[PDB]
């Protein structure tokens, strides 16, 4: 009863994608917190949204029974037929970026806009295609394709304007496949752009960015304690940086557990002398909206 | 009529008797326009309701905390009675309908200010302190209409004695500073003018300063103030 | 323990939040610093 009184699990998934739940509640299970049962109900609940009919009929039979109800066999039949006609519509634009001389200009050309200049004159491609890659790579992720829709938003990133409706969300989704195929590598990569798309948008309001940056400090949880420069990362981001800072102790003060850990464990003796001061004065300003051991 | 009994006479005891029906008044008209209202309408009534109640310390509130229920039992017609709706949040009701619902910032920066006062007169500091700070009202309420800077000025008061209830004497100091030090606090407060300051003033000003002032039931004492 | 499982806000047509939390929808946003000095008269 104790270790499920500092549980954030419930807290920290009300900021992230429902895929990157999946891990946290799969561990939770591992360490037998809380009663399997309702943890595979919740698990239910939460695949119920997604196209990953296959793992939401495992876990109902785990649940219940090996009788498999109609509704999961009627929905895997819906599924299979989008996805069947989305790899139609796409599969056009597929065979033009297999083009060797367009995977090399796609390497070497940083401008966007000269790259889609160059598709549309070479190939024809207009911005309706764009809409449908990244449609499919919206339905590849929730199949669990992870890969495939980091490949099909790398070509919608590479091509899109930045002041396009889904460049910020292609972003994100991006980042979300890169954490669950745990590329750390790419996913410090894809939060570095990230971050800098949020602090550089002036044209959203105050409360948007505080949103966006509150869900990027819970997403930044995943690569910063995997990827080996993330624990120094989290100081300078979340202790050094006013807007990330007023985003915690407005939205998220769950986080401080979080950022003192990164302080305790850091490498740098004198950098954690130094920042300790800082947390400290962070840690009694919410000490009365949080508290944890 | 509050403004013109005098606050030391019996007859002041015997119009705030008739305080309770405006309360009454005030909620079967509240009831009524929330059912055929424009948003318009509710926001100023929902003003109103907030008017004469954000002073008023919740002594029922305050008898629920003090009586935890260990073990009588009486009536289920006793317990419809007590589910009457918390001052506090009936305040939090009105004040979150007025921030999202309000087309004028006159009656949101009313409402916010009443909030803030009633947060501060329960002890509540933290509460009404994020409520000020969020507000950024410091700076602009210079240019605000004068009842409203007199309620500021009241709210700020109160804030610095929930400051000195809750043993923060710093920051109880920090908000009373400029208050106290003007040595004009009766009249920032709006609870009458400073003698020595009627050989300077035009009796037509005197006259709509006299018309600005809050009722004695709505003071706050100036020797509590300056002891704090 | 139960696990209750957290409420996650799902966004079919982008990366991020799709509505502002319930807390702060009636609320006109304003910055301010809890570092602020109190006690403007």
């Amino acid at each position: 009863n104790l270790m499920a009184e500092y549980d954030l699990t419930t807290r920290i998934a009300h900021f992230l994608d429902r895929h990157l739940v999946f891990p946290l509640l799969e561990f939770l299970s591992v360490k037998e917190i809380y009663n399997e049962k309702e943890l595979l109900q919740g698990k239910l609940d939460l695949l119920s949204d997604t196209n990953m009919v296959d793992f939401a009929m495992d876990v109902y039979k785990n649940l219940y029974s090996d009788d498999i109800p109609h509704a999961l066999r009627e929905k895997r039949t819906t599924v299979v037929a989008q996805l069947k006609q989305l790899q139609a519509e796409t599969e056009p634009i597929v065979k033009m970026f297999e083009d060797p001389e367009t995977t090399r200009q796609m390497q070497s050309t940083r401008d966007g806009r000269m790259l889609f200049d160059y598709l549309a004159d070479k190939h024809g491609f207009r911005q309706e295609y764009l809409d449908t890659l990244y449609r499919y790579a919206k339905f590849q992720y929730e199949c669990g394709n992870y890969s495939g829709a980091a490949e099909y938003l790398y070509f919608f990133r590479v091509l899109v304007p930045a002041t396009d409706r889904n460049a910020l969300s292609s972003l994100w989704g991006k980042l979300a496949s890169e954490i669950l195929m745990q590329n750390w590598d790419a996913a410090m990569e894809d939060l570095t752009r990230l971050k800098e798309t949020i602090d550089n948008n002036s044209v959203s309001s105050p409360l948007q960015s505080l949103q966006q940056r509150t869900w990027l400090i819970h997403w930044s949880l995943f690569v910063f304690f995997n990827h080996p420069k993330g624990r120094d990362n989290i100081i300078d981001l979340f202790l050094y940086q006013p807007q990330y800072l007023n985003a915690i102790q407005t939205m998220c003060p769950h986080i401080l557990r979080y950022l003192t850990t990164a302080v305790i464990t850091n490498k740098d003796v004198r950098k954690r002398r130094q920042v300790l001061k800082d947390l400290v004065k962070v840690i009694q300003q919410e000490s009365y909206t949080y508290k944890d051991p | 009529i509050m403004q013109n009994t005098d606050p030391h006479s019996q007859e002041y005891v015997e119009h705030l008797k008739d305080e309770a029906q405006v309360c009454a008044i005030i909620e079967r008209v509240q009831r009524y326009l929330e059912e055929k209202g424009t948003t318009e309408e509710i926001c100023r009534v929902y003003l109103r309701r907030i008017l004469h109640t954000y002073y008023k310390f919740d002594y029922k509130a305050h008898q629920r905390q003090l009586t935890p229920p260990e073990g009588s039992s009486k009536s289920e017609q006793d317990q419809a009675e007590n589910e009457g709706e918390d001052s506090a949040v009936l305040m939090e009701r009105l004040c979150k309908y007025i921030y999202a619902k309000d087309r004028t910032d006159r009656i949101r920066t009313c409402a916010i200010l009443c909030h803030i006062y009633h947060h501060a007169l329960h002890s509540r500091w933290y509460q009404a302190r994020d409520l000020m700070l969020m507000s950024h009202l410091q700076d602009n309420i210079q240019h605000a209409d004068p009842p409203v800077q007199i309620l500021y000025n009241r709210t700020m008061v109160q804030l610095g004695i929930c400051a000195f209830r809750q043993g923060l004497t710093k920051d109880a100091h920090n908000a009373l500073l400029d208050i106290q030090s003007s040595g004009r606090a009766k009249e920032l407060l709006g609870q009458g003018l400073l003698l020595r300051s009627l050989q300077e003033r035009n009796q037509e000003q005197e006259k709509v300063e006299r018309r600005r002032q809050v009722p004695f039931h709505l003071h706050i004492n100036l020797e509590l103030l300056e002891c704090v | 323990a139960k696990f209750l499982t957290p409420v996650i806000q799902d966004n079919p047509s982008g990366w991020g939040p799709c509505a502002v939390p319930e807390q702060f929808r009636d609320m006109p946003y304003q910055p301010f610093s809890k570092g602020d000095r109190l006690g403007k008269v």
